[PDB]
């Protein structure tokens, strides 16, 4: 997969040129923000259970119809699948935050997710509501460092 | 006519044949390689340019 540094390397290699001053400034900016990004990623990892608990509660308080019979989150199995998908979103958001790039979300998460949900009848707007709830819960904990990755997942899903 | 006049004096050069030039030939090959390298650098710079950006 790709992080920011590999993105810069790939760009320069496709141009067939050595790194220049601008590319070095870009990679230094990446190295500068890296430590804050690891702190955010470690905090998310340590508190992942709490984040899932709060975000699932927020989603199912916003939309109580999902849990009632006939809803897409009505069973132990469909509820477990739902919280599992939120777990996926958080884990891959942490990956993207460490990488500094969203291509891992496009490849491992978004590609085929719309068709999976349409095939199964998962309500995509409600899943986006869940991603937004997770974004708020996570921002309440680490700040605004992971906002762009959740926004990426939300745009890709919608 | 009675002075001693010397008509056919031997030359300095020895009777032997020309010495082989193998070492000189190798050193000229080295200079040719050095000269070839600098033009090869220009053509190699041309080789690394991107594909369809004319
Ligand atoms: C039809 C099949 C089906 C099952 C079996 C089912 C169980 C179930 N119970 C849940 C929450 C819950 N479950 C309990 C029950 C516990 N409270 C005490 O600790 C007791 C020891 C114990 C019950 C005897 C409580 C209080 C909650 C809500 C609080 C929470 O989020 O943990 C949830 C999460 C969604 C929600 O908040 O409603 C599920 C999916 N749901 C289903 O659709
Ligand atoms: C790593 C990236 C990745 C993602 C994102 C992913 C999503 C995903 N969700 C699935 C099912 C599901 N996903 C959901 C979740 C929905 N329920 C709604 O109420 C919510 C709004 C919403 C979640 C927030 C549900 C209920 C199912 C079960 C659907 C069914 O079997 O009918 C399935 C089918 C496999 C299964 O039955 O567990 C996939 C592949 N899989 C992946 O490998």
């Amino acid at each position: 997969m790709l992080d920011a540094v590999t993105k810069i390397i790939n760009r320069t290699d496709a141009e067939g040129r050595y790194f220049a001053s601008k590319d070095f400034d870009e990679v230094t900016r990446f190295f500068a923000t890296g430590e804050a990004r690891l702190r955010a990623a470690s905090t998310i990892s340590a508190n992942a259970a709490s984040i899932l608990r709060e975000s699932a509660a927020a989603l199912f308080t916003e939309q109580p119809d999902l849990l009632r019979p006939g809803g897409n989150a009505y069973t132990s199995r469909r509820y477990a699948a739902c919280v599992r998908d939120m777990e996926y979103f958080l884990r891959y958001a942490t990956y993207a935050l460490v990488a500094g790039d969203t291509s891992v979300i496009d490849e491992r998460v978004l590609n085929g997710l719309k068709e999976t949900y349409m095939s199964l009848g998962v309500p995509i707007p409600s899943t986006v509501a869940g991603v937004t709830a997770m974004k708020g819960v996570v921002a309440s904990m680490i700040g605004s460092e992971a906002n762009v990755y959740f926004d990426h997942i939300a745009k890709g899903l919608s | 006519m009675q002075p001693i006049i010397l008509r056919t004096l031997s030359a300095r050069r020895p009777v032997q044949g020309r010495p082989n030039l193998e070492t000189y030939t190798s050193e000229v090959e080295r200079w040719k390689a050095i000269a070839q390298t600098q033009y090869a650098l220009e053509l190699a710079k041309e080789m690394s340019r991107p594909a369809l950006r004319t």
